[PDB]
């Protein structure tokens, strides 16, 4: 299933993606209704943790999709899921310099990137 | 290594000389620093006067050229090298178009009509379209795109955020406009109001003869905040709270600009003239620090032409000198040379030309990497790649 | 192109500061008086000013010293331009040879830097060792003297306070030394230090910071029998010679704020004061055996508005004055009956500030006279400019005149006017109060308490004086019948100014009718903000109120309705209809050009100036050319294009035209006071009439041609390129003039002498030495 693993991978990076300038933003309000110092405040904590909610869940599916593709698996399939595992690295890197204001978010950015680290240096061993 | 010496594969070719070569590792080492808090090119003249060498003159005011020269590539023409003046630059173009996306992006969602509508005269497609500019990224550091936004930002005031502070600046053009038309300039009765963000009066000390920077009209700033932010701009130009060590915390209050809004004014509102309020000062941002990257690209070039017009100017006796008494074709080829060498802003080129043409100039092996390498020991006991890495200083290379 | 022509009709009349010394010769004593842009020498004697050379000078005359330097006869000038084109003059006539030799010439300016809000500060050192200059925050450009100085080199030092109120020189110390009222966050100070010209720095100075009130404004420097500098402020006045602080706390200082100084005698034993109230103050410096004893202040009378003081011999003080008419006033020993030293002997005309004008042909319905709204506070008054040099009669108003608009059929002068009254009770007497006939608005809907003052065309007395509402403020006059109905209306255009609100938001347009012997109001209309101008366009009022440009129509029931609206403006201040075209020359949204459709009912923006500009006034020329002006003193004139690819450039006026008048424009009128293309006269706040006239492509190639050989040959005072001083000057950019042509230069053939007109003419053979004879007088006939 060589090149939908590919297809796939792109496309739902797409949707991580969007999810996430999305979710940056509904902090920055939130971040706005900073210096408040009440219902909005509240009301976007509580649409804060949702959003960054379901985007964890959704790269937990894909770091499901990543072990999947290496359990599956030839340079170009190797360059085309180094750059999936760089993404994914970065994008909840960024995802922690966010959650790192904490208002749980953070933690399970960490998991998440841990399972990350440990398959870039489970591929990067045998690539080599 | 064997490049750990003042003579690196590109280094200059004792005791003060490991000092500078110290110096300019350092710059790279580092994780990160401010730019503006690493030497200018005054204290570069200063240093430039204060090096110690030991047993031709000329030679050494031609290894100190060398010095120079390597140091204002590592200062300015050193694009994404650690801590330069345009790697600040760079990074700052990425904050501003994204946030004038943000602003684009501003009512895609619940994320934060016709009042929308008048926040998003900041948008780069509208301010081009006044200019009549054609819409491009480098437009922003043009003087007439900031001329042009000014207007924006403060139309957009008048519209929805009549506050008092607010209330008192749109009073003051009333009175202004009357005391214009007589010949006479405003008094200073009603200086009951706190003193506006332009009011102030900053000075950036990388560049201490820069003048007063003209403080972008910000509104909103609190008579305290005032304080902090100006404080920051004359310091490091924003870099300490906006990259480096823990700018996230400065983070959690806004990146130009402190989090900040009036009472009593819908929030959804405040978001929106927020986001105009950061890119306002996000222009500002910009023309500044390109402001000083070209008083550093001034001088730089001023001392490197200064330096080796005194090296041709002592070299000549030496090629008297052996008159009297191959060598003699090197040091008239890079007289003429060192000459041709207009080092005209091609600059990176000229400066790699420099040091090729003073490593084409033949050196007593006491200053050679052997003695260099056998010192250095001692204490511890090209311009090909910089020709490359050297990218057109012009602004919309950068800004790519 | 667009061709036009800018030529004076009165030269500018406003005293921008004025010098004693020895210029024309080494016993006589001279007056240096300095109209903007055009120093004026005169021979102090007994009989009074006698005028012996007028120069026209390429620059707005800012800072202006007379310094003599070791081993001269004479004195030796110091004219620093606006544009910073200082240059060091010198008198040399020799039998009727009447000359200024420029004896050093060349731009200091700054290319990079933030100028100061207070302005250009020029000083020279007593010693004639150096020129200080203060032109930006944080900087201080220093200027040697040595006798080796033909190109004026220029040193900037760095200087650590950043808000510099006023600097000087110390008189005594033979180090040079500044002493400058510098403003730091918590409160202003006095500091001294030490400027060598060896180490091209300051050192240590000969005292410290000793904080001043917190309105310091003035540095006096005392001359070497008691040294040290005195620092006026608003209410105390201070000495600081050896840290000797002595200070008083007069009660007739409190009154205002001093403005301009002078020494009375060598000795520095006399300072006379003046402040904008119009009073003579005099700082008696009681010396003591010299040290000082004591400051004491007393008032000697009333003169104009002072801007710079000058004393000259036999007790004859000078009082430049920029907001009124200058005056010669002469000191008495002792006291008049009514109670003031001073006596008026000699009063020079001002025509300046200049605020709104009309054209009315009055005497043989033909050759018209200018009705100018002249000066302002005490000084304000109606000058009858006429034709026939340019006749002034004088109608004093004692109080600031506004605006000013004529009704024909009711012959009258309607004047809306303001005058300053305590917080209420008059201040001075003035013609509003001494009206034939008073009443106030009965509308149900220090501060200045504006009102209407008509007045007769023939005795030009005040037949009426209708005050508005407390906290009023009448911004804009227009007289027209408003569409059916035949009677032509006085409609003002009020604002309402709470002093507890900031920003004038409740407004009024009232709409008067001047009956036979009495005024009454015709109607009213709330609106909501200040309504800044009006005209009537095609039989409706058009009204700017705030940023809305709302269109009003007049009903059979005589009452104002609205109709159309508009919205793309900041502030409408300036309000000019042409035809259908609507010009709203706005703030800072420079000129938007408007056009109301009867199909539609609506306001279209058809197109929208370029650049972000500051203006001043603005006046539809021809259909297709729109000229305006702004704070940076440059005329420009918009063109539409008519036809373009694309409707962006079809609502993009191109800027065709550019030019440095030099001046402030604050008003555009039509018409031409010659008897019987095109006539704009415009007065400035300087006190000059000019004329903008079109002109056709052939004369514009020829006259253009004219502008540089005349450039050639007749050389500038000072080294000013011509070029240079008519460029387009404007913080962000700086673009030669074209599109204009300078008529003042063109006048100048009439007396370049005929060799030299042999020079200018040889190559230029259009189709030739009395052809171009005959043209320049074809030309100095319109106006
Ligand atoms: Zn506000």
């Amino acid at each position: 299933e060589i090149e939908t693993r590919i297809l796939d991978l792109q496309t739902a990076v797409e949707a991580l993606v969007r999810s996430i300038r999305q979710l940056k933003d509904v902090q920055d309000v939130f971040s706005f209704r900073y210096t408040v110092l009440r219902q909005l405040v509240q009301t976007t904590a509580n649409e804060l943790d949702r959003m960054r909610k379901e985007v964890l869940d959704i790269s937990k599916a894909l770091v499901g999709r990543l072990t999947t593709l290496v359990d599956l698996l030839l340079e170009q399939w190797l360059t085309a899921g180094a750059k999936v595992l760089f993404h994914l690295r970065q994008l909840l890197k960024q995802l922690k310099d966010m959650s790192l204001m904490l208002r749980m978010f953070g933690q399970g950015v960490d998991l998440q990137n841990a399972q990350v680290t440990e398959l870039l240096q489970r591929l990067l061993q045998r690539s080599f | 290594a064997r490049f750990a010496t003042a003579n690196g594969a590109y280094g200059i070719r004792p005791a003060w000389d490991s000092a500078i070569w110290g110096l300019l590792r350092e710059v790279e080492a580092v994780p990160y620093s401010n730019p503006f808090t690493f030497p200018t090119c005054e204290r570069l003249e200063g240093i430039l006067n204060r090096l110690e060498y030991r047993p031709t003159d000329a030679c050494r005011t031609l290894c100190r050229a060398t010095v120079a020269v390597q140091y204002a590539i590592s200062i300015l023409y050193g694009y994404d090298r650690s801590a330069s003046v345009p790697r600040y630059l760079r990074r700052l173009i990425d904050e501003y178009i994204d946030l004038q996306d943000r602003i684009r992006r501003l009512g895609i969602v619940p994320v934060l009509g016709k009042d929308m509508n008048i926040v998003q005269n900041v948008l780069p497609e509208r301010v081009c379209a006044q200019i009549g500019i054609p819409f491009t990224y480098e437009a922003c550091l043009l003087d007439e795109y900031y001329d042009c936004i000014e207007s924006n930002i403060e139309q957009m005031y008048d519209l929805l955020c009549m506050c008092k502070e607010c209330g008192m600046r749109r009073m003051e053009r009333f009175e202004r406009v009357r005391y214009n038309t007589i010949g006479e300039r405003y008094p200073k009765k009603k200086r009951d109001r706190e003193r506006f963000f332009e009011e102030n009066y900053v000075i950036i000390h990388s560049h201490p003869d820069l003048g007063v920077l003209k403080l972008p009209k910000i509104r909103h700033l609190n008579p305290l905040q005032q304080l902090m932010m100006c404080r920051y701009l004359s310091k490091d130009l924003l870099y300490d709270t906006q990259f480096g060590p823990s700018n996230a915390f400065s983070r959690a209050q806004g990146v130009p600009l402190p989090f900040s809004a009036v009472q009593e004014t819908d929030m959804n509102i405040a978001y929106a003239l927020y986001l105009a309020s950061n890119s306002y000062f996000m222009c500002f941002l910009l023309r500044c620090v390109r402001d000083v990257l070209r008083h550093e690209e001034e001088a730089f070039r001023k001392l490197i032409l200064r330096l080796v017009n005194e090296a041709v100017e002592i070299i000549r006796d030496d090629v008297n000198s052996r008159v009297w008494a191959s060598a003699e074709e090197r040091d008239l080829a890079i007289a003429r040379s060192l000459e041709e060498l207009t080092f005209s802003n091609g600059f990176c080129r000229d400066a790699a030309r420099f040091l090729d043409l003073i490593d084409a100039f033949h050196f007593p092996k006491a200053l050679r990497e052997h003695r260099a390498r056998e010192d250095l020991l001692l204490h511890t006991f090209d311009g090909a790649v910089v020709r490359t890495g050297g990218v057109n200083l012009t602004d919309n290379e950068i800004v790519r | 192109m667009s061709y036009n022509y800018v030529v004076t009709a009165q030269k500018p009349t406003a005293v921008n500061g004025c010098v004693t010394g020895h210029f024309t010769s080494a016993e006589d004593l001279n007056l240096l008086i300095a109209k903007n842009t055009r120093l004026e020498i005169y021979v102090v004697t007994a009989e009074g000013l006698r005028p012996v050379k007028e120069v026209g000078m390429y620059g707005k005359i800012a800072v202006m010293e007379l310094f003599r330097p070791k081993g001269e006869s004479k004195d030796l000038l110091f004219i620093l331009t606006a544009k910073y084109n200082a240059c060091i003059l010198e008198y040399k006539q020799s039998g009727e040879s009447i000359d200024i030799i420029t004896r050093a010439h060349g731009n200091v300016q700054d290319r990079i830097g933030r100028p100061s809000e207070t302005g250009i500060i020029g000083i020279i050192d007593p010693e004639c060792r150096m020129i200080g200059l203060r032109l930006y925050d944080g900087l201080f450009k220093v200027i040697p003297l040595d006798r080796d100085n033909k190109e004026l080199k220029a040193f900037n030092i760095r200087l650590e306070e950043l808000h510099v109120i006023d600097v000087k020189f110390l008189y005594g110390c033979q180090a040079p030394t500044i002493c400058f009222v510098y403003q730091d966050p918590q409160g202003r100070h006095v500091k001294t230090y030490e400027v060598s010209l060896r180490e091209k720095e300051f050192n240590k100075g000969p005292w410290k910071q000793e904080n001043v009130e917190a309105e310091a404004s003035m540095v006096i420097a005392v001359p070497e029998p008691f040294g040290g500098a005195i620092i006026i402020g608003q209410e105390s006045i201070t000495y600081h010679n050896g840290d000797k602080y002595l200070a008083i706390a007069p009660p007739i200082i409190k009154q205002s704020t001093i403005v301009c100084h002078n020494r009375v005698d060598p000795n520095g034993s006399r300072y006379l004061l003046g402040d904008m109230e119009g009073r003579l103050f005099m700082l008696l410096l009681e010396k003591e055996e010299v040290t000082l004893k004591d400051l004491r202040v007393e008032l000697l009378g009333e003169t104009s508005i002072a801007e710079c003081l000058t004393y000259l011999d036999n007790g004859v003080v000078f009082v430049g004055s920029r907001l009124g008419d200058s005056q010669l006033v002469k000191l008495n020993v002792d006291s008049n009956e009514q109670g003031s030293y001073v006596v008026a002997m000699e009063t020079f005309t001002n025509l300046g500030p200049i605020v709104d004008m009309c054209v009315v042909d009055l005497e043989r319905q033909g050759q018209g006279q200018l009705v100018t709204c002249s000066g302002a506070f005490k000084e304000g008054s109606l000058r009858i400019i006429r034709n026939g040099k340019l006749h002034i009669r004088t109608v004093p108003l004692y109080e600031s005149p506004r605006k000013i608009c004529y009704q024909e059929v009711s012959q009258c002068f309607g004047v809306l006017s303001s005058r300053i009254e305590v917080q209420t009770t008059a201040l001075r007497p003035s013609a509003s109060t001494q009206a034939l006939s008073s009443s106030v608005s009965s509308s149900k809907l220090e501060v200045e308490v504006h009102n209407l003052l008509i007045i007769d065309q023939h005795t030009f007395e005040v037949l009426h004086a209708h005050q508005f509402l407390q906290n009023e403020y009448a911004l804009s006059l227009v007289s027209c019948k408003l569409g059916k109905d035949p009677n032509t209306y006085f409609i003002v255009g009020t604002a309402m100014v709470y002093p507890e609100e900031a920003e004038p938001k409740q407004g009024r347009i009232v709409v008067f009718q001047y009956s036979d012997g009495k005024l009454q109001t015709v109607a009213e209309k709330e609106v909501k903000g200040a309504v800044y101008s009006m005209v009537e366009f095609n039989g409706k009022l058009l009204a700017s109120i705030n940023s809305t440009v709302r269109l009003y129509e007049w009903t059979t029931e005589k009452e104002l309705r609205t109709e159309c609206n508009h919205y793309n403006n900041i502030m409408a201040l300036y309000l000019k209809t042409k035809g259908d075209f609507i010009l709203v020359g706005d703030l800072m949204r420079s000129v938007l050009l408007l056009a109301y459709k009867p199909m539609e009912g609506n306001f279209e923006e058809i197109a929208r100036d370029f650049n972000p500009n500051w203006m001043s006034a603005v006046e539809i020329l021809d259909d297709d050319n729109f000229l305006g002006a702004e704070n940076a003193f440059n005329l420009f004139v918009c063109q539409k294009d008519s036809a373009a690819t694309t409707d962006e450039e079809r609502q993009h006026l191109q800027e065709v035209g550019l030019f440095h008048l030099g001046e402030f424009v604050n008003v555009f009128c039509h018409g031409s006071l010659v008897m019987q293309q095109g006539s704009v006269l415009f007065g400035t706040v300087n006190g000059m009439i000019g004329l903008v006239t079109s002109l056709s492509e052939s004369w514009y190639n020829l006259l253009l041609d004219m502008q540089n050989r005349l450039n050639k040959v007749i050389k500038s005072v000072g080294k000013i390129e011509h070029s240079f001083w008519r460029s387009f000057h404007t913080e962000r950019k700086t673009e030669p003039a074209t599109g204009f042509i300078d008529g003042d230069l063109i006048e100048s053939f009439l007396d370049i002498s005929r060799p030299k007109m042999q020079e200018v003419v040889a190559n230029l053979q259009y189709d030739t030495a009395d052809d171009l004879i005959k043209v320049v007088e074809e030309l100095t006939r319109i106006h």
